[PDB]
RNA sequence: UAAGGUGAUAUGAACCGUUAUAACCGGCGAUUUCCGAAUGGGGAAACCCAGUGUGUUUCGACACACUAUCAUUAACUGAAUCCAUAGGUUAAUGAGGCGAACCGGGGGAACUGAAACAUCUAAGUACCCCGAGGAAAAGAAAUCAACCGAGAUUCCCCCAGUAGCGGCGAGCGAACGGGGAGCAGCCCAGAGCCUGAAUCAGUGUGUGUGUUAGUGGAAGCGUCUGGAAAGGCGCGCGAUACAGGGUGACAGCCCCGUACACAAAAAUGCACAUGCUGUGAGCUCGAUGAGUAGGGCGGGACACGUGGUAUCCUGUCUGAAUAUGGGGGGACCAUCCUCCAAGGCUAAAUACUCCUGACUGACCGAUAGUGAACCAGUACCGUGAGGGAAAGGCGAAAAGAAC
RNA sequence: AGGACCGAACCGACUAAUGUUGAAAAAUUAGCGGAUGACUUGUGGCUGGGGGUGAAAGGCCAAUCAAACCGGGAGAUAGCU
RNA sequence: CGAAGGUGUGCUGUGAGGCAUGCUGGAGGUAUCAGAAGUGCGAAUGCUGACAUAAGUAACGAUAAAGCGGGUGAAAAGCCCGCUCGCCGGAAGACCAAGGGUUCCUGUCCAACGUUAAUCGGGGCAGGGUGAGUCGACCCCUAAGGCGAGGCCGAAAGGCGUAGUCGAUGGGAAACAGGUUAAUAUUCCUGUACUUGGUGUUACUGCGAAGGGGGGACGGAGAAGGCUAUGUUGGCCGGGCG
RNA sequence: UACGGUGCUGAAGCAACAAAUGCCCUGCUUCCAGGAAAAGCCUCUAAGCAUCAGGUAACAUCAAAUCGUACCCCAAACCG
């Protein structure tokens, strides 16, 4: 079929800060960089598929980019998407 | 279609170098060839810390137009210039007053 | 608008000229009368919006032949 | 003083936003004029 | 990789080639973004990778 | 085609290549997110929400497609109402929107001039709207002419600032005729002698010339000044090539080219020979465009402002004869002359340039030339329609100044 | 009960002083009027230029009004500077 | 072995001008005789750029108000910390809507910006931060009003309007307390809950709309009662004994 | 102790009075100026269907998607 597809195309990359990582600790949360549609079902397929681990819950927010200024000219960075997604204990 | 390709050896015709010859290394796209061992700059080259750190005045060739240079012959042993000529399918490089296949 | 469905009678532009011929724009419309004509061929009235002249041409060649018409052109009725 | 300019985003896209001027022939031709000057911002919709 | 071995190959057999492909390029952007992969130029060519098998599927299923 | 490349500011890293499926260019294919005529419904554009159907299912769901309105046609149904329409449903085809100028039509000013102004002019101009094409419209004499004739329409130069029109003011201003560019004539209103007849559109085929990548393309060295030679000086060669650009100062012989000779697998536009689809062509017999021409009224166009104003067009009311007939020949009548209205189609000469290609300039050279040589319809101003700048130059080469 | 009374918020704008190249292209300060109504305010609609709207001043219609603003006739016209 | 340009000097013509030359500049200039002009500026309250003048003058934006110690630094009236002082407290406090758009937090820099200095900042640069079945939007439903299949009207554009379809400023299910980051929290964590659908079984049983009825569903003012939010005092508990 | 603050235990945790412009109260009285609409919700049936389908009730289960969430918000961040 074509989902297996869309799940390997959902993914981007792993967030890493120090919330991430405090997260990660604490909570059992992994922070992903996710696609900017990627609804929550195919996040949590898409998890539980490419990293063969079990999953909770999954929170996404999307994040705004940050107006920047290289010599005189003003650039909007991309709009992006992440998600916390909460693992089993 | 170029006529001073990679490893050719060729003698220099105008500039601070006129008459010395040497191998080229490197053509660029903007009808500038480096020339091995000719035209020398002193570049106040500046140290980078984040990365290997040497400064330094370093000796580099500059680039020379590739109508200041010309193909040494070592036949007749001076400047001749290029013609393309086609023997079996490959286009050929030929030398002229001497119509001999580079 | 204001036009006849068999002649095609637009109301056309000209000039109010008074004693003193000072022109204004004035619109000549048609004498446009909405009739109900009965068609044997069809057994039943049909009502065109008609000028009286349009009146005179149903009148000289017959309902059949200026319904056929209409039907020609792409009128609906 | 109160100025005359008060913002609303919405009286903004209902009045001179995008769909507002492309429902009317004279928008439709206000948006041609846009684009035959050359605009980058056509309509004032965001 | 070439187109040609690509040609000689099944419908069914260029689908595993897809998902073989997307797995890599998936396993690669992770390693791309992680810290890993000193060879990036590896990216570019499973792109271009997927794009040929791709071609071929819009050749071989109909068009 | 090719030994170099992975677009630019702009390096850098990691790589792909070199006798040929690196890159680059050209033809044809594939992909083509969302908005926008936006076409499934809506909406504050780049968003929200679906329906029906088919198949992939780990049953939580996914995927593909279709679903706008209008017009034409066909088929099912189907009211008051009996049949039948109206209406409802499905199918197939077309249209929609955008674009610089040109073209045709439907409307349509005023400032201004008349040294005020109202008729007039400006001006059928601007502007608005509708429609089509590569041109469009007009076009085959119910025309002009003058008792001699010319032979459809369009454009140019005269006639001619002439006749005329004109508060006879301001102004507007022909035609006849002549010289040219370009040439083209037909079909229906109907029957019989026939069915590929003189031919056009729609598909293939062959050739030629084009277009879309490209290939070859001649012949100069020494010496002095110089940062650097292409300069000066000396001695040679090319030239169907001394157009142009670059190269460290001014180059025919250093490079790119130019004159010249060539080059297409595939797509192609053009005109040539032929094969189908439809349509007939060639003869005699007849017909030969009615609410029409003309009239009364009110307006408009004709250069012609109602004047003695012919002619054309209509809003209104009327209303013939119909080839023993009818129109026109500038009031009108008679005689002659000339043509046949109320049905259509038609190429070239002509107008225009968003864009593409080459070339030119007693055109401009950064306050100029486009508003914009520069990341410009941008920053900025305005709720909005809209307005709208300033801003080029190191050097031959960054050798862009280590310490 | 009240287009009742006193008086905060709220709405207004009577007087004076200051400001007058302001702190401000209409304000501040101290007093002032209404303050359960013909009140006031948020949000969204509708009316558009010889037009709207006007408890009427030619007032207001985006700091513009005895006819807005923008673009076009248009380089209007100027016996005047 | 040095053009146009720029800048001095000296000759020369009745004048507009001309010629030579020193310095800078570093690549073009152009006789003579003809030809054409975007052909000569001091003025137009001329247009654009630059720079003066008033002049180191006014002013530095509420008369709520500061003083000291230590830090950090090259530099401290202004920043950080601490002690006092003063100002608001129906706000000059704490939340949001509208509207802005990253201004939020951390590290770092002082050219410009801040009417002064700045080590500071709402500034520059880089990194981080916005977690929802219950909150708001989306969604169901309508008001004013918009659009509006057909339709009716209109030179054309277009106007009005039925069925419909939008339109919140209104009506419609569901979550609280505590803890946590430098920055989020009714969203994360802990504890305890709640709501609306789809699917499966088990029983009983008539279900069904676009239609009928109820309900949603409503004014100003006034007065009293029951209460709570909240406050004050006592009791209790911990500390003090100045 | 990074000196900012993190880690563990943690007593009582009651009564009386006062009290709103908030809740009962979309109530009650009164007046004239006579005071939105529709859906969710409840109920009735018509066409239809009646082994079922549907409904009521209990239980198990899954789903609740998308967008906003920083910060200012009587202000140095909106309009001037």
């Amino acid at each position: 079929m074509i989902r297996e597809e869309r799940l390997l195309k959902v993914l981007r990359a792993p967030h890493v800060s120090e919330k991430a990582s405090t997260a990660m600790e604490k909570s059992n949360t992994i922070v992903l960089k996710v696609a900017k549609d990627a609804t929550k079902a195919e996040i949590k397929a898409a998890v539980q598929k490419l990293f063969e681990v079990e999953v909770e819950v999954v929170n996404t927010l999307v994040v705004k980019g940050k107006v920047k200024r290289h010599g005189q000219r003003i650039g909007r960075r991309s709009d992006w998407k992440k998600a916390y997604v909460t693992l089993k204990e | 279609a170029a006529k001073i390709r990679r490893d050719d050896e060729v003698i220099v015709l105008t500039g601070k170098d006129k008459g010395k010859r040497g191998k080229v290394k490197n053509v660029l796209s903007s009808g500038k060839v480096i020339v091995e061992g000719i035209n020398l700059v002193k570049k106040h080259q500046k140290p980078v810390p984040a990365l290997n750190q040497p400064g330094g005045i370093v000796e580099k060739e500059a680039a020379i137009q590739v109508s200041n240079v010309a193909i040494f012959n070592a036949a007749t042993g001076k400047a001749d210039r290029v013609g393309f000529r086609f023997e079996d399918g490959k286009k050929v490089r030929f030398f002229k007053s001497n119509s001999e296949t580079i | 608008s204001r036009v006849c469905q068999v002649t095609g009678k637009r109301p056309v532009t000209g000039n109010n000229r008074s004693h003193a011929l000072n022109a204004t724009k004035r619109r000549f419309l048609p004498n446009l009368h909405s009739h109900r004509f009965w068609v044997e061929s069809e057994k039943r009235f049909v009502t065109l919006r008609v000028s009286a002249k349009g009146m005179r041409v149903i009148d000289k060649k017959g309902i059949d032949t200026v319904l056929a018409e209409l039907r020609a052109r792409g009128e609906k009725y | 003083m109160k100025r005359t300019f008060q913002p609303s985003v919405l009286k903004r896209n209902r009045s001179h936003g995008f769909r507002a001027r492309m429902a009317t022939k004279n928008g439709r031709q206000v948006l041609a004029r846009r684009r035959a000057k050359g605009r980058a911002r056509l309509t004032v919709s965001k | 990789m070439k187109a040609k071995e690509l040609r000689e190959k099944s419908v069914e057999e260029l689908n595993t080639e897809l998902l073989n492909l997307l797995r890599e390029q998936f396993n690669l952007r992770m390693q791309a973004a992680s810290g890993q992969l000193q060879q990036s130029h590896l990216l570019k060519q499973v792109r271009r990778d997927v794009a040929r098998v791709k071609t071929l599927l819009n050749e071989k299923a109909g068009a």
